[PDB]
């Protein structure tokens, strides 16, 4: 069992409500929107979770 | 690379002098974003009196 590939990976949090998360994104490229998923390498494998 | 570092935005505390001969400009100053940031021409006289 894996203990990387089974844990809620966090985004983000609200201490806030007032204001309401007012994200900006002038780079509004692929990576910069949606995300990344970035790799490990393991001996030349390319591994992800 | 596999991953790389999610580097945050920095407040720009530099001036930018920028210097160029005019048709390396006239290249440059068709974006209004040009305007915006660099507003004053500190343009030499090619000829002196």
């Amino acid at each position: 069992l894996d203990p990387a590939q089974w844990r809620p990976n966090l985004l983000t949090s609200s201490s806030s409500g007032t204001p309401p998360p007012i994200v900006y994104e002038p780079y509004a490229t692929a990576p910069r929107l949606f995300g990344r998923l970035d790799y490990l390498v393991d001996r030349g494998v390319w591994s992800t979770n | 690379a596999p991953a790389g570092l999610e580097v945050e935005p920095f407040p720009i505390q530099m001036q930018v002098i920028l210097v160029g001969t005019p048709e390396a400009f006239e290249g440059l100053e068709e974006d209004p974003a040009f305007s915006e940031l660099f507003r004053i021409r500190a343009e030499f006289s090619p000829t002196l009196p």
